Parts: structure tokens; C-alpha cells; sequence
RNA sequence: GUGGGGUAACGGCCCACCAAGCCGAAGAUCGGUACGGGCCGUGAGAGCGGGAGCCCGGAGAUGGACACUGAGACACGGGUCCA
RNA sequence: AGUGGUGGCCACUAUUAUUGGGCCUAAAGCGGCCGUAGCCGGGCCCGUAAGUCCCUGGCGAAAUCCCACGGCUCAACCGUGGGGCUCGCUGGGGAUACUGCGGGCCUUGGGACCGGGAGAGGCCGGGGGUACCCCCGGGGUAGGGGUGAAAUCCUAUAAUCCCGGGGGGACCGCCAGUGGCGAAGGCGCCCGGCUGGAACGGGUCCGACGGUGAGCGCGGAAGGCCAGGGGAGCGAACCGGAUUAGAUACCCGGGUAGUCCUGGCUGUAAAGGAUGCGGGCUAGGUGUCGGGCGAGCUUCGAGCUCGCCCGGUGCCGUAGGGAAGCCGUUAAGCCCGCCGCCUGGGGAGUACGGCCGCAAGGCUGAAACUUAAAGGAAUUGGCGGGGGAGCACUACAAGGGGUGGAGCGUGCGGU
């Protein structure tokens, strides 16, 4: 996963932690559509 | 350190690092890959020429309040289907429904869109092969 | 580690100057680092100079007048015919004929007007003014 | 040292510039020639049989005589040794790295979990392979010879 | 700094006291430096000089 | 499932460089990777019972299994070299808890003891031919070759005729096996684009062009083919020593006619070696017939 | 490489034998794109961009394929065949 | 007699940066080390002349370009004459300063060795530590626990608590640091053994043996996974008790994986000094850590105080640099080598593909389309269930007064 330390920052944005959790979800989800 | 290599048997590795970082930009990239005329509904064509569907006004972005008239034409190079400001106090009052039309860039930035009115990106010109503005000024008549 | 003796030593100098110092010591002294500071000393804008030996490279000391603004090495030996020095002067010199250029040539290291009085072009070294 | 450790310790010592062999010495050539295979002929590595002369046979330096044999040339502890065939032939100092490698080896054997002394290894490895190739340009060495773990076991 | 370094390290020429032998020695040795006939150490080496125990005559350069 | 060879698809591409004599960094890896293994198993007469594995078998611990760099190698890579060599019938292997025990066959032990100080690439040619005229799923799949087979379903109509030959007690497990293995595998290399993995038609078929086939991709198939030359001299090769049997598939009109039309290829290795290696396998072909029966057979 | 055939002619150009070479990360191979140059636009210039118009060279006649005549063609206003 | 709109190209733009771009905070240094090809390389002598430079032959057509003159009224156009080019060539001569090339000579860079000394440098064996949990016995009732309150929860076969005794896993407090050591992550009980490294004193021995590093290799916090052991405490999930409009939380009572050991995988982070590494230059002062020297003290152990040299690590700061924040001999200043990275913001670390991994995921990575900003530093005010003060009877601490409860007068709202 690269990062870009830029995003990190809160300023009217969601935090990025939970951005990563939630396309990682969505990364397993199509995926396992695939199969 | 110090912007490197400069030896005199190193200019391999100049040209490379230069080519290499060209391609960060982007308009020389958009030129090369051609990517602007195989995404182009005109074909780099400076006008293109259309018959007319529709008529929709449009809400101007804030904090501009305005409805600002245009129109939706299929255009006959290849079937693709646009929008089109129309330019001109009263100016839709003389385009119809199914006529033939003339069309080009708006002069946004980059082309894009112009100011207080997004999406569109284009203007007409002729109509019936007869110029717009005249007819906004009533100098010329509609066929 | 040590690449050029030759540009250290002038930036060496150069900075030196800025502060005024009087005396200043090069470590690694060359024949060529010597005859291109005779050269520049021909045209006075560094004084009396000499060599002392140390028992490995020998040392050069020299006292400064405090008349030069800068001093620098033109690393890439461009070599340059006797026609384009004008191309070349003003990539580094202010103004006409401002200061020198140092150029090996068949003969040797000297000044770059003495080149052109010569007509002999060579390889552009360093340059002061 | 710097190579590895970045450290920019200065251990380094002093020695003048004088060019011929001191007036107060009393030593002639010759007679240290004998003293120098006399010591060497004891298995003495050319260094520390240079700080033997220099501390209690109190010569300041070998290189200061100038060799009887060649005007051109000053008198090296090593070219003496090879004067008369004793010189090692395999370098002494790439030989101490060579049995260094060795023994560092057989503890790494003995102990699997002590990675520094795998980066050691990695290190001390690359010496020699920095050396190696240093004397085979010089040809102070067979081209054809190699480092080899098992052979450095020989040596 | 110096600009030429000088050897702080100097030579002296020593006296052994049990059979007089005369040596020159180094003010920093690293070894035992032992005389040559009654076999007694002259001088210790040291972190820095080496502490010498027999008598001094003299210093060199 | 019987093979999760994942992550080295084109690895094993590489045998087909043996066939020519331009060596390269791979063809060395192999080498030194197989006669490693083989040093690695012993050969103990003895051992059928789930016991005799872990007893008279070697472990192997991966991470021990080094290039001559002090580099490592793929897990993948390691495990593509001994199925091959199993499948060539030249290691016994077996996969128990997370955990790979292994053994020197018969065949080993004697090809590497008469062909001890032969180069290393004579020592891989003349494995995989031993290893292909004895009866071994390899040479069934030379045989399918043989039989103009080309394609996965061509290998497949075949391991099912020779199932319905009933005859097959020799590999009856080896060969359910093979199919198992095209199970799982014919659809990502047909159905499926993706192919990312590698089943025994495919190590068979790499193996195979160390000696006479070439091997195309497309969309994960592995269509083959065989030249004619070399296929000619190693089929000669074949006839010289009569130890297998056809399978009951022959060879067809074109396959025949394209092998007698040819000329003549020179006899891979020297003639001495070839007339060895002959007299070898015919001394010793029932012991190798018994242990093979046992192998890959059931009674 | 050998020894030959063929050609206005040298040459795997072609053929029979012998041998396995040959190119490649200073980037082959594969794909993208495009007639090459004199030149032209712009820039203080370093440079970037284009190769329509005139001149030189190359290539083509709906796509492909094949001949006759002719010093000279596989021939835009000569010939044969398929599509 | 052209002016306007559109579309394409150069400038603007040093927004492509060789001349000449930056990467602490605005996008931009790999988490660290190793090293191949490549790039760049110490001083001196001797010889060549490949590169390098000057002279000279051939050659780089015309058209187009610069200049004078002449013809067309002038011009544009054309001619005569002179000069130039994409310049990629090539014959011969001359020169040797540099670069390259071969021979020699020498230590400063770099390497090796040795003498004491320092340090949580590594692995391995043994010994202990206090603390906690469980178990046995002895003593004593009536609770303990825990919150803001409570409650769940444990106990009258006896809890909490005190004494005696046994077992267990984890760990190694204060000393302790603004200290040290490690390339980095990291490293702290005692002793013994094996091992890596540095600094200092000595150039003693080697003679440029080197810096950088595309591709390559190695190790590399927590966590996760795999196989087998282990599991005192803590504690993902989960289960209960509370609060709450709402509890999926913060609080409380439990509790599985985990956290530990053996072998293997995963290559991650605020792995941040957010600062890639080597050399030379550029004012100082201040303390501690190591080593050496000079001293002075010394109940005589560098044990104690001062100065100096180097090595590491901070603060202040002259000049100086920067948008400023601030940096400033441990440089974000001036030169010198090499590698990596970036080119408005979203879309995106996404889709598609490749490769790696058992898996979770790792390494590479677009475009369409949309937007005037996004962003960095910093001044003044404003505001804080932030802090520090001092005031207030239109505030509050203390007393005293009276409404909301009945009715009237009287203004406002609802009808």
C-alpha cells in the first residue's frame, strides 16, 4: 500500500485509516467475486 | 547533493534521467499518446456540423442564480450526441427542434468549462448554414 | 573522498576572501594548481605566492589582496575553439573582458586573452574575477 | 574507518618529512638486513616486525635506507623478505582476513541466532573480495585463484 | 591546526641499569621492549607513552 | 488440489534452452537444484508403510536449500523441480503435514552411479531419458505425443481410454493422479483466461522440451508441439531397448510418415554412453519394473 | 565454413555437407507511429515543435499475383489471372 | 481594408531546468546496510598521441538566409559579387598542457597490525531477584470489590485480611541520565564461555587498493499467519452490569485469539532529525560520554580540579540562507561526485496487467471525467466543557426584600 502523507490530514476529510480499511474491504470483496 | 551526472564521458545517463522525468508532465504526454483527439467527439475538427433534439436550460453555478438556455445535438461525423450553450439575448427563441446546426469550442479554460455555466463546452455558430449572432441582432433571417 | 584538488582549493579561496582573511593555505599542491595560480598572478589579482614542501604533496601558501569577487573551477573541460570564447565569457564572466579565463591549450595553462592573442584555443579550466 | 562504520575516527599517526636515515642511528644497512630475517625467520608479520626495530632496536623507518641494491628504490621491510625468498606468498594482510573468515565461521556454526555476526561476515567477506580484486589487477595473485570457503579452510 | 603535523613520538637513547646496555627506544612502544643482554624490560607500553624504568640519558628526533 | 504449484508458470519454460547447448543462469540453477536433491535422498531398499516415511525417507527443510550465492529460492521453484523428478520417476515424494519426505529410486542410484562424471547437462538429458523409456507418466505423455496428442483434452481422452484399457495396474494411481491435476487447471487454462498455476500436463510437457517439444501460451493453454529430428533419433533410441508397452494408442499416419521422412539426427550423447546406458536398463529392467509397480501401482 | 548452382555480376542470394553459431538490459524481440533530407514556425538565444506547399532521393497505380517485348519494366493512357 | 470568434503549434514557463528547477513544514530521500555494470577518482617522473587544439587537400548541390551594388518608379522579385548552414566526414603536417594509454617512483585517501581503556554490541550455560496468581494448613467474622454515584461480580464449608508452607508463568524497578552502544528496527538482573565493532597512542606494514550505486543480496518494531509446546497477569472478538433521546463507546465485571518458547512465513509504521550518502572551505562560547597529553591536588584507586587534541552528542549564536516558521562546523551557506524522488488538486495509491506470498496482503500503476484553488508560513481580532490573573451587587458568597397562588389597572401576543 503506498501512502501519500498528504492525505493524512483531517481537514475536512474522513480519517485515513478507516479509508484503507474500508478499500481494503472493497479490494476482498471484488476479488473474491472473482473468486 | 549536487544535480548529477555531469561527467563528460555521462551523458547517457543525462538524456535518460531528462526523457524519464518528461513524463511527469502532462501536456507533452497529451500530445505524444494522442490522447486528446482519440477522446475528441470533434476529431480535432474546428466545427462540426449537427441536427438538434432538444432544448434544456441549465442552473449557473453558485453563488451565480440563472437559467442559461442551450441545446442537445447529435452531430453527423459520427452520431455522437452533445450539449451546446446558445449564446444571444432571446437566442433560443429562434432555434427549433430538428435543425441543422453548426458548432465549436466554447474558449473555456483548457477548453473547458466557461466561467459560471458548467459542462458544456461548446457554442453554435450557424444555423441552416445561417449565422447565429445576425439573428440575435435580427440583421439576417432564418430560412 | 578527493575528486579534483583544483576546484576545492578555489572555492577554498574564494571563501577565504569573503571573510578577508590574509594568509591562506592549499593542501594539495600540484604542478598544475601552481602554474594556474602564477597565471592569475600575472594579472595581480592574488600577490606573492610559494610552495613548501610537507614530505607528501606539499603545501602552497599564498596571501590574499582581497580584490577578487569570485573564483570558481569550471569542472567539465569544455574544450573550445579560438572562435566561440565570447560564447563562452558570458556564461561566466559579468561584463567585457571582466576578470580572465584559464585555458590549457598545446602549449600549456594561461589566460584566455593571451589564448586569443596566441589563436590557440583549448580546454576552458577555471575562471576569476 | 569509514567504508563501513561512517566513523570518522582519526587513530592516524605522525611521521616528519626526513628524507635520508637519521645521523644518530647507528644500524648499517647490511646489519639490518640480518636483524630483519633474523626476526622474520620467526614468523613475524612485516608490521609487527617493523614496530620490533622501531621500539627496541629504536630505527625510525626501513623506507628511510635507501636500497644498496637499487638507486631508484628505498628499502621496504617486505622487499628484504622476498631479497631472499622468505616474502609470504599469499599477502599478509588479506591472510588475517582469510583466517579471521575462518574463525568467525566455525563460531557462526557453533551459534545460528547472531545475525550481527552475519552482517560481520558480510562484511569482513567483502574486504577480501575488495582485496582479491585489487591483486588480480596488480597480478600479485594467480587470476585463477579464488576465495573459497573450503580452501581458506585448508589455508 | 598545524599545517605540517610534527611526530610527538620521539627516540631516546636509554641506559639499562643492571648490565649498562645503551638502546634506543621509542617514547610510545608497543611491545615489552627487553634489553638485549640481562633480558630486564627498559620500557611498558602504555595508552599513551609507555613508562620506561630504566635511566635516561638522552632524546633524540 | 494435487498440485499447488502457484507463482512459477514460465519457470519452467526454461528447460528448452537443454535441447540446444546455450547455457544460462537458469539451466545452472536447475542443475545444481536437482543433483543437490538427489545427493539430499537416500536410496533405502525398504519402504511402503506410512511409517517407513519419516524413518528410511529424508526431511527436507526448505530454508536449507540455498543457491551457490548463499541466496535463497522460491519455495514454488524447489517444489516444480521435485515433482518433475517424481514425475520422471526419479525421486519418491511424499506429502504429509506440512512436511516433504523423499527417497532415491532404484533408477537413481544407478544412472548417477554409471554417469558419475558426465557434464551437467549430459546428466539432466540423460535423467529425463532414462526417466522417459522406462514406464513412467512421462512416458505416457510421450506416448500421447507420440499419438498425435497436442492439447490438454487430448492427454485427458487418453488417461481415459487407458483407465478403460483396465490393464493400467502398473500407474493406476499416478495416472488418476495426472488427471486429477488437469482437473482444476483445464479451466484456467481454457475456460478461465487467468492461468497462474501449473499442473503434471504442464511439468510433463516442460520436461519433455528439454528434449524435443516446444511449447506455446495462449490464454493459459499449453498447446505442444514436437519437432521431428531429435524426435526421430530418441524414438530409434526407444526401439533400441523394448521396455514399455504402447498403452494401446499408436502412432498415426502423419506422425509416422513425418518420422520416416525425415533424415537422420546425431544420437544426443556418445555412442559409448548410449550403448551403456542400453545395456543398463536391460540388465536391470525387471527390479526397475518391480519398484515402479510398486510406485505408481497399486498390487 | 566447405563445394557448388544461379545472377550483369560479389554475397545463403539458392542448393548438399560440416560445425553451432549470431543478437540482447550502452536495451534485442514485439508492438505503437511515421516517407527521409534541403528546410520551416517560434524563441534574445540554449531549445521546442512541424516535414503540406519548391528541390533531391524513395515508394505506388483498387488489394494481390505473373509474364511478353524492350539497351533499359514486371510497365498510370501495353498484356494474363483471382477478389 | 482589415477587425472578431474557434481550433493546432512556440513564447510566456528557470511550469522541463546542460546554461538552469526543487524534495524539514507547501508534491517530491528508499526504513537501513551490501555491492555488480555505469559515473566520477590522490601526488610525482618517463614515452605515445586516441581524444584535445592550429595549419593545410578533398567534400557537405541547388533553392531558402545575411550584406553591397544594378533592373524592374520604389519596394517585394531578379541578377552580379561576398559570407553562412544538419554539419554526421575524410588526407597530411604540427603541438603535448589535460583526458585516455604503457613503464617507473611516493604517501596524505583507503586498508592491515599492535598496547592499554570504554560501552544495555551479539549468541550460549549457570545463579538470583522482588512482584503477582494458584494450592495446603493455621487465626477471625460479615463483608469484599468497584463507581461520580451505583450495579454486575466473589464469600458464612469462612471471603477481604494476617502467619506458615508448596507450585507456577512473565519480568528484571531505584540506581538511570539531558549517559552509552548498534547501520537501522533495537539494546538494561548477576556470573562464566564464544563472537562483532569502534575510539584513542603508534603510520609500525600495503601502496589509490576509492565514493556513488541502475539491476542484486541481506538482515529489519508491533501485529498477522503456519506446525508443535505454553498460557501468571493483561486482553482483540465475545459475554454481563451501568450511563444514555439513542450504546453497537468511553466506565465496571468476566472472557477466546494474542501476548511467551521451538522451527517458518509475511517486508509493513509518525521505521520521522519527516533532512540520501563522501571530500574541502566558512566566528565563537558553553556540558556531559570515551581516549591521550600537560599540569595542580591527592586519606594515593585518574581518585579529585584546570587546559588542550581528537571522536560522539546538545544548547546559545557572529557572519550567512530562507516565504517565513526558522537553520546556521553535527549547515536547510559556497564548491565538489553519484544514486533516489517530484512537475496544480481530486479521480488513485483506484481499474487492467505483471510478479511475490499458504492467506491476509506486498512491489509496480493508468485513463476517462470534474475542479480555482488545494496547500505552506505568519499578523490582529474572535472563541475555548484551556491555562494565569484582577474586577462585578444590571453576576455570584451571606442577609434582606417579592412573582409564579386571588383580584384590579395596564402593554404585548393568540381569537
Amino acid at each position: 500500500m503506498k501512502r501519500r502523507p498528504r492525505k493524512w490530514k483531517k481537514k475536512g476529510r474522513m480519517r485515513w485509516k478507516w479509508i484503507k480499511k474500508r478499500i481494503r474491504r472493497l479490494k476482498r470483496q471484488r476479488k473474491k467475486e472473482r473468486g | 547533493g549536487k544535480k548529477a551526472p555531469n561527467g563528460e564521458f555521462a551523458g547517457r545517463k543525462l538524456k535518460l534521467k531528462r526523457k524519464k522525468f518528461r513524463w511527469s508532465d502532462i501536456r507533452y504526454k497529451r500530445r505524444v499518446l494522442r490522447l486528446k483527439e482519440k477522446s475528441d467527439p470533434l476529431e480535432g475538427a474546428p466545427q462540426a456540423r449537427g441536427i438538434v433534439l432538444e432544448k434544456i436550460a441549465v442552473e449557473a453555478k453558485q453563488p451565480n442564480s440563472g437559467m442559461r438556455k442551450a441545446v442537445r445535438v447529435q452531430l453527423i461525423k459520427n452520431g455522437k450526441v452533445v450539449t451546446a450553450f446558445c449564446p444571444g439575448d432571446g437566442a433560443i427563441k429562434f432555434i427549433d427542434e430538428h435543425d441543422e446546426v453548426i458548432i465549436e469550442g466554447i474558449g473555456g479554460p483548457k477548453g473547458g468549462s466557461m466561467g459560471d455555466i458548467p459542462g458544456i463546452r461548446y457554442k453554435v455558430v450557424k444555423v441552416n448554414r445561417v449565422s447565429l449572432k445576425e439573428l440575435v441582432k435580427g440583421r439576417k433571417e432564418k430560412p | 573522498t578527493l575528486l579534483d584538488p583544483l576546484a576545492n582549493a578555489l572555492s577554498h579561496i574564494t571563501n577565504s576572501e569573503r571573510v578577508g582573511k590574509r594568509e591562506v593555505y592549499i593542501k594539495p599542491a600540484s604542478k598544475l594548481i601552481g602554474e594556474v595560480l602564477r597565471v592569475m598572478q600575472k594579472y595581480g589579482y592574488i600577490g606573492e605566492f610559494e610552495f613548501i614542501d610537507d614530505g607528501r604533496a606539499g603545501v602552497y601558501r599564498v596571501q590574499l589582496l582581497g580584490r577578487i569577487n569570485k573564483a570558481g573551477a569550471i569542472k567539465p573541460r569544455f574544450p573550445v575553439k579560438v572562435s566561440e570564447f565570447e560564447k563562452w565569457e558570458k556564461r561566466f564572466l559579468p561584463a567585457f573582458e571582466f576578470g580572465i579565463l584559464i585555458v590549457s591549450t598545446s602549449q600549456g595553462v594561461m589566460s584566455h586573452k593571451e589564448a586569443i592573442e596566441k589563436g590557440i584555443g583549448g580546454r576552458l579550466i577555471a575562471y576569476v574575477y | 574507518a569509514r567504508m563501513h562504520a561512517r566513523k570518522r575516527g582519526k587513530s592516524g599517526s605522525k611521521r616528519p618529512p626526513r628524507t635520508a636515515p637519521p645521523i644518530w642511528v647507528e644500524y648499517t644497512v647490511e646489519e639490518i638486513e640480518n636483524l630483519v630475517v633474523k626476526l622474520r625467520k620467526e614468523g613475524y608479520s612485516t608490521a609487527m616486525i617493523g614496530t620490533i626495530l622501531r621500539d627496541q632496536y629504536g630505527i625510525p623507518s626501513v623506507k628511510l635506507f635507501k636500497d644498496p641494491d637499487n638507486p631508484n628504490r628505498n628499502l621496504t621491510i617486505t622487499r628484504i623478505l622476498e631479497k631472499h625468498g622468505l616474502a609470504p606468498e599469499i599477502p599478509e594482510d588479506l591472510m588475517f582476513l582469510i583466517r579471521r573468515a575462518v574463525n568467525l565461521r566455525k563460531h557462526l556454526e557453533q551459534h545460528p541466532k547472531d545475525l550481527h555476526s552475519m552482517r560481520g561476515l558480510q562484511l569482513i567477506e567483502s574486504k577480501i573480495r575488495r582485496l582479491v580484486k585489487y591483486y588480480k589487477r596488480k597480478g600479485k595473485l594467480p587470476k585463477n585463484w579464488r576465495y573459497d570457503p573450503e580452501t581458506a579452510k585448508l589455508l | 591546526k598545524p599545517i605540517i603535523p610534527m611526530p610527538r613520538s620521539r627516540f631516546l637513547r636509554v641506559k639499562c641499569i643492571d648490565c649498562g646496555n645503551e638502546q634506543i627506544v621509542f617514547s610510545h612502544p608497543a611491545t615489552k621492549v627487553r634489553c638485549l643482554i640481562c633480558g630486564a624490560t627498559l620500557v611498558e607500553p602504555t595508552g599513551g607513552k609507555g613508562i620506561v624504568k630504566a635511566k635516561i640519558l638522552e632524546v633524540l628526533e | 488440489k494435487v498440485v499447488g504449484i502457484k507463482g512459477s508458470v514460465s519457470y519452467l519454460q526454461a528447460l528448452k534452452y537443454l535441447k540446444t547447448k546455450k547455457v544460462t543462469k537458469r539451466l545452472k540453477e536447475i542443475e545444481k537444484l536437482v543433483d543437490t536433491l538427489i545427493t539430499l535422498a537416500p536410496y533405502a531398499p525398504e519402504g511402503s508403510k506410512i511409517e517407513t516415511i519419516r524413518k528410511n525417507y529424508a526431511k527436507i527443510s526448505f530454508n536449507k536449500i540455498k543457491t551457490v550465492s548463499r541466496s535463497k529460492i522460491g519455495s514454488p521453484r524447489i517444489k516444480s523441480i521435485m515433482l518433475l523428478l517424481w514425475n520422471f520417476g526419479l525421486l519418491d515424494v511424499k506429502i504429509i503435514e506440512n512436511s516433504w519426505y523423499v527417497r532415491k529410486t532404484k533408477l537413481a542410484s544407478l544412472l548417477e552411479e554409471n554417469f558419475k562424471d558426465l557434464s551437467p547437462s549430459e546428466k539432466l538429458k540423460v535423467y529425463l531419458l532414462g526417466g522417459l523409456l522406462v514406464d513412467t507418466p512421462a512416458r505416457f505423455v510421450y506416448r500421447c505425443t507420440l499419438n498425435g496428442v497436442e492439447d490438454y483434452k487430448g492427454v485427458k481422452k487418453a488417461i481415459l481410454g487407458y483407465l478403460s484399457d483396465q490393464r493400467s495396474n502398473s500407474l493406476i494411481i499416478g495416472l488418476s493422479n495426472m488427471l486429477e491435476s488437469i482437473k482444476f487447471i483445464e479451466e484456467a487454462q481454457a475456460y478461465s483466461g487467468k492461468k497462474e498455476y501449473i499442473g503434471l500436463v504442464d511439468v510433463a510437457f516442460y520436461g519433455l522440451s528439454g528434449l524435443y517439444l516446444d511449447v506455446k501460451r495462449e490464454s493459459g493453454k499449453l498447446t505442444v508441439k514436437p519437432n521431428f529430428r531429435e524426435l526421430r533419433a530418441l524414438y530409434e533410441i526407444d526401439k533400441s531397448v523394448a521396455t514399455g508397452s504402447d498403452y494401446g494408442l499408436s502412432i498415426s499416419k502423419e506422425i509416422l510418415e513425418n518420422l520416416a521422412n525425415t533424415k537422420r539426427r546425431k544420437t544426443i550423447f556418445s555412442e559409448e554412453v548410449q550403448e551403456l546406458l542400453v545395456n543398463v536398463i536391460k540388465e536391470n529392467a525387471i527390479s526397475i519394473s518391480q519398484d515402479l509397480q510398486n510406485m505408481y501401482g497399486i498390487i
